[PDB]
């Protein structure tokens, strides 16, 4: 794979890399290097978990659905992958480098943050970094969406508060006013009701 | 540069900045600057010799300590915005050769990776094995253990 | 080029002969379809330097249950339209006896006209339809399901039948496209007719306030 | 007629819908509790599959009334259930599929 | 527009203690500074390429109309926190201004007016570089930043 | 065609503008804070670039050569002293439109040559 | 939406006494092609010049002819612009302009003209629908999207065609262009849906981009729910915002 994305890099250098349609040539850059790294951790994830044997615990905690998914066994024992920051491989806070160590203008895997350790072998020191700015969008979504969703579930409950079905069946706001002739247009409760095939159809 | 090793005109505190593609050079003394030291790099080779350890190893009763290792000019105090123009190598195995030259240029080495971590987080065991949120959260539940 | 504005006068004339048959005065079926090249033989290709005009693109059509109702549809040949200009198409709505009228703007309607519809209530109605507005039969789309204007002996039977008050019925605004269309007036109630995926279909009422 | 309805109201003929009563397990349910051997004839005739339904039909009431509008408003209420529910229990998967007694 | 299509990108200075905007030229013969050549020589250190020119040209149009030095103090003065009885003791308003509250730490005393004039002149420098996109804009979070 | 530039007087050290003499037809250079005039020589005025397809070569500094965190190939030789060492490097400039091609800059002291592949 | 600004190469205001001096090297020739049997000069001909440079790549991607920008260039601003242009012969594809003709039979002319440039490279329109930014092309892969058609045997055929998505929105004029579908066409904005297609397309189409957030994770919410709020909203008669 980090062979693979020397040459992608290498022809982008001789102007050799034609832009896709409706891409700048950073956009079509950009992709195809996604393209190829998420192949490779797609692939050793994937070699990872045709190894494990019938005994394995990881496996057993996976294959029920109990805890784990299998995007966790990947990362323990075959490669951690690609880290993204707000949606975009790791940035420039350097003027045109990553980190100190790097050198200016280096856009292959290990520059921009493709961590290629698993948890197990561990992680180099600045693959922890960039494992660390990637951490820091989970923590900060999570503080940010909180207060975001709960003034929107407080909007929805005061403008419907108070919508109730009527003993004709019909529902009413409280002034009366008939939001529907019937609930929901067939009248039915949704706790009772399937799923279901018409097999008529199709 | 040579000024400031030798610690004569200008306190290791000053830092200086040469930007070549705008042309300017910039000297700032100001206060609340933050940096860190690192190690010399002349050469392909390491400032920091042999004699260097032997002296420091002893240094109880030698009355010799890091302000003679940074009057040596061997370390170096290095802030943010002068670390845009320093190329540093993790270790001194980057320095040696590797046959496809990442960079032959590495003006700093640093001491120890692993003192980006600050107090809290300097407490947990083999912490780049851990996904990233769970060195934060001991870094929390650091300072609220009975002790 | 002239080949667009003989284009754009297809449409806009069979569009049009949709809302009169939606609306129901009597339209011929051939007028209800028309192909282009049968449309540039009747009025002939170029609009300008040629014989249509944008006038004498009028359309006279009669209610289906009374003969003497009628109605027009008026293509003015201005850009914008003003009170002289209205004044002359009530002129002559007074001279051949008629109420209701249409009227396709090409592109707006002076702010001195649009009262002077409204200032006329009961014996002329007038209606302002931009010349887009007609470029495209809403009712075709999906998003929008068949509505149904309704009688009055129809809306009683429905207010007795669900005990409602006219004003506990959901709304729909005499500013509303589907309320253009049908030429709806405030008080009369639309049927809305549409699919639904739990009740396989669904009557929806709406005032129109 | 029921086909040519669900056409229009499902295109993209995603079949998968969400109704009160699932048809298929209690067809299933009423073999077991039963003992229907289906390798053997049934003895349910089939026109009383078909009036079976059709009195089965009127005894689903969401919206009550005798009126012409009454009338037109539960046909639309119950009219995809109807429809779902004259396919499964149809005269003939009564008589090779679920052989129902 | 009609005046805003034709006139392009104009520069303009927002002052400390000055109600409103003023523009830069104004600003610069504020310091003592009567001909444009003088002005221009400032702002960009090299006449030899064009692409400044047509970035500066606009803001000497806007300009134009105010030609001395006591005009334009006095252009300045009836904007300050408020407006002088006599015009004279608006003048010796917007002098104290550019004195004391207009960049201080280059200096607060006298003949600094040269002094100012090159930094000053050298932030209208800088905003071309990112206006002709020369340079990178400044980062708000790099922390070299800050202190 | 030519990006133009600027001229100035040779009194007050204004800005000349552009001025069409009506009985010669002959473009004009004129301060407005006095009666100088000059006769234009290049004859064009305004000159704007869209399409802007810019030199790069002209803008880099052969100082760049001396900067220890860009990288250095001994592939591709000098093309005037035939020297090893070249540092090479991107655009770095906003409003590049898309370029990722590398210009080199030749090392070993006061070459300075710059080229680009 | 091409503004004349996405195909220009470069401009600039050039000075000519007279049109046959042609300070520009390659001009002279196709210049004194028009001017050997010169037509609305009668008046006299404006000194200034302005000529534009068009990019032979963006004009021959969107399939523009140099006899289109004329008309739309001529109409647009009317008989004070005189407007000429090579034949595609020329490997410099050339666009020259200057000030009405009759003009000569305030605002000076330098200025003037430069005050028309910095409007047309903006205000031209000569192509498309301004708002729309940019429309991308596709073969869409989901069923949703793709057109499905009822067989002679009722079985469903699912059809890939192009489908055309646009940054931005104008709604009214989209549906009414040629070739386009009036039926099928939609977009997630909703207060454009209002204003024209009214307010039961607002009740759909809001249930359509409710549903689309809500499922997207792969969640399921029941559509009873989804339909109550879409119901409170606009059973006022209009747009009824949660506020
Ligand atoms: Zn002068
Ligand atoms: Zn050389």
């Amino acid at each position: 794979a980090k062979q693979d994305v020397i040459e992608v890099i290498e022809k982008a250098h001789n102007n050799e890399l034609e832009p896709t349609p409706g891409n700048t040539l950073r956009q079509t850059f950009e992709n195809q290097v996604n393209r190829i790294l998420n192949d490779a951790r797609d692939k050793t994830g994937s070699s990872a978990q045709k190894s494990l044997s019938e005994y394995n615990n990881f496996k057993s905690m996976v294959v029920s659905g109990a805890k784990g998914s299998k995007i966790n066994i990947s990362q323990v024992i075959a490669v951690v992958g690609q880290q993204n920051v707000e949606g975009k491989r790791i940035p420039f806070g350097f003027k045109h480098r990553t980190l100190p160590h790097f050198i200016k203008d280096d856009y292959g895997p290990e520059s921009r943050g493709f961590v290629e350790n698993s948890y197990l072998a561990g992680l180099t020191p600045t693959e922890f970094f960039f494992h660390a700015m990637g951490g820091r969008e989970g923590l900060i979504d999570t503080a940010v969406k909180t207060a975001e969703t709960g003034y929107i579930q407080r909007r929805l409950i005061k403008s419907m508060e108070s919508v109730m079905v009527k003993y004709d069946a019909t529902v009413r706001n409280s002034i009366n006013q008939v939001v529907q002739l019937r609930y929901g247009e067939d009248g039915l409760a949704g706790e009772s009701v399937e799923f279901q095939n018409l097999a008529t159809l199709k | 540069r040579k000024l400031r090793r030798q610690m004569d005109i200008i306190v290791s505190e000053v830092s200086m900045i040469r930007d070549i593609r705008e042309r300017e050079i910039r000297i700032y003394t100001d206060a609340g600057r933050i940096c860190r030291p690192l190690l010399i790099v002349e050469k392909q080779k390491l400032l920091l010799k042999k004699r260097h350890i032997d002296q420091l190893k002893e240094r109880e009763y030698n009355n010799y300590s890091w302000q003679d290792l940074v009057a040596s000019g061997v370390v170096e105090y290095i802030d943010t915005l002068e670390e845009e123009t320093v190329m540093l190598a993790m270790t001194p195995d980057d320095l040696q050769e590797k046959e496809v030259a990442y960079c032959s240029t590495y003006t700093h080495c640093e001491i120890h990776p692993s003192m980006i971590l600050g107090v809290c987080a300097s407490i947990i065991p083999f912490p780049d094995h851990n996904q990233s949120p769970r060195n934060t959260y001991q870094s929390a539940m650091g300072k609220q253990a009975m002790g | 080029d002239d080949e667009e504005e003989t284009y754009r006068l297809w449409k806009i004339r069979k569009t049009i002969m949709q809302l009169c048959h939606d609306r129901g005065y009597l339209v011929t079926q051939d007028g209800l379809d028309q192909t282009l090249e049968e449309f540039k033989a009747q009025f002939g290709g170029k609009p300008s330097e040629g014989r249509p005009r944008r006038t004498d693109l009028t359309v006279l059509v009669a209610h289906n249950d009374d003969p003497t109702d009628q109605m027009f549809v008026f293509f003015p040949e201005e850009p914008k339209v003003g009170i002289k200009t209205i004044k002359v198409y009530c002129q002559r709505m007074q001279e051949e006896n008629i109420t209701r009228a249409l009227i396709v703007v090409q592109q707006g309607m002076t702010p001195s006209a649009k009262q002077s519809l409204v200032d006329m209530a009961p014996k002329y109605i007038l209606e302002q339809f931009l010349q887009q507005e007609l470029l495209i039969n809403i009712t075709e789309h999906e998003l929008v399901p068949e509505h149904v204007v309704m009688t009055k002996e129809e809306v009683t039977e429905l207010l007795a039948r669900y005990k409602l008050r006219e004003n506990q019925l959901p709304r729909i605004q005499a500013g509303d496209p589907v309320a253009r269309y049908f030429g709806i007036k405030r008080g009369q109630v639309v049927k809305i007719i549409r699919p639904s995926e739990t009740a396989g279909r669904y009557i929806t009422y709406r005032l129109v306030q | 007629e029921d086909r040519e309805v669900l056409r229009v109201i499902f295109p993209t003929g995603d079949s998968k819908v969400v109704l009160p009563c699932n048809l298929l397990r209690m067809i299933w349910n009423a073999q077991k509790i039963f003992h229907i051997n289906p390798r053997l004839p049934s003895d349910l005739h089939p026109i009383k599959v078909v009036e079976g339904v059709k009195e089965l039909s009127k005894k689903l009431v969401i919206v009550n009334g005798d009126d012409p509008l009454s009338r037109q408003a539960q046909e639309n209420a119950t009219l995809l259930f109807n429809i779902h529910l004259r396919s499964t229990l149809c005269s003939r998967r009564m008589a090779e599929e679920f052989r129902l007694s | 527009g009609a005046k805003k299509s034709a006139i392009g990108q104009r520069i303009v200075a927002t002052l400390p203690y000055i109600k409103q905007e003023v523009p830069i030229i104004i600003v610069f013969r504020a310091l003592g500074f009567v001909s444009d050549r003088d002005i221009l020589e400032h702002i960009i250190y090299d006449f030899e390429d064009p692409e400044m020119m047509e970035m500066v040209k606009p803001s000497l149009d806007e300009a134009f109309v105010i030609q001395e030095q006591n005009v334009a103090l006095n252009f300045i003065g009836s904007r300050g926190a408020k407006p002088g009885v006599t015009k004279e003791k608006r003048i010796k308003y917007a002098k104290e201004v550019l004195q004391k509250e207009m960049l201080p730490h280059v200096g607060v005393s006298d003949f600094c007016e040269t002094k100012k004039a090159y930094f000053l002149g050298y932030m209208v420098h800088r905003l071309l570089l990112a206006a002709l996109g020369r340079r990178e804009l400044d980062d708000r979070d790099h922390y070299g930043n800050k202190r | 065609p030519g990006i133009v530039g600027i001229r100035f007087c040779q009194e007050c050290n204004n800005m000349l503008y552009p001025k069409e003499d009506k009985e010669n037809r002959i473009l004009l250079y004129a301060c407005r804070n006095c009666d100088y005039q000059q006769e234009a020589d290049n004859s064009c005025i305004y000159v704007n670039k869209i399409t802007h397809e810019v030199d790069e070569l002209t803008q880099i500094i052969a100082d760049v050569s001396q900067d220890p965190t860009l990288p250095r190939t001994e592939d591709h030789p000098c093309q005037k002293c035939g020297h090893k060492e070249a540092v090479f490097f991107q655009s770095h400039s906003a409003r590049a439109e898309d370029a990722m091609r590398l210009y080199y800059v030749c090392t070993a002291p006061h070459c300075g040559h710059r080229w680009t592949e | 939406h091409t503004t004349l600004r996405k195909v220009t190469a470069n401009t600039a205001i050039y000075y000519d006494p007279n049109p046959q001096s042609t300070v520009v090297a390659e001009d002279q020739e196709w210049v004194n092609v028009y001017y050997e049997m010169p037509d609305f000069d009668v008046a006299r001909i404006s000194p200034w010049l302005l000529r534009v440079e068009l990019d032979r790549k963006h004009m021959t991607d969107r399939k523009l002819t140099m006899e289109q920008i004329a008309e739309k260039i001529n109409a647009g601003f009317g008989d004070d612009l005189n407007c000429i242009f090579n034949d595609d012969n020329a490997e410099k594809l050339v666009l020259r302009i200057r000030i009405m003709n009759s003009d000569e039979n305030k605002m000076d002319d330098d200025v003037f003209l430069r005050c028309i440039e910095s409007n047309m490279l903006t205000d031209m329109t000569l192509q498309g629908i301004e708002q729309i930014s940019k429309v991308y092309m596709h073969l869409p892969q989901t069923d949703n999207k793709k057109k499905i058609i009822i067989t002679e045997d009722g079985e469903f055929k699912a059809l890939q065609e192009w489908i055309l998505e646009t940054d931005g929105v104008s709604l009214m004029r989209v549906l009414s262009e040629k070739d386009v579908d009036p039926v099928r066409t939609t977009s997630n904005d909703i207060v454009e849906i209002f204003t024209v297609l009214g307010i039961e397309a607002v009740r759909k189409a809001l249930e359509r981009e409710l549903y689309h957030v809500i499922s997207f994770d792969g969640s399921y919410v029941n559509y009873r729910h989804l339909a109550l709020l879409c119901d409170t909203m606009t059973c006022r008669g209009h747009l009824m915002a949660i506020t």
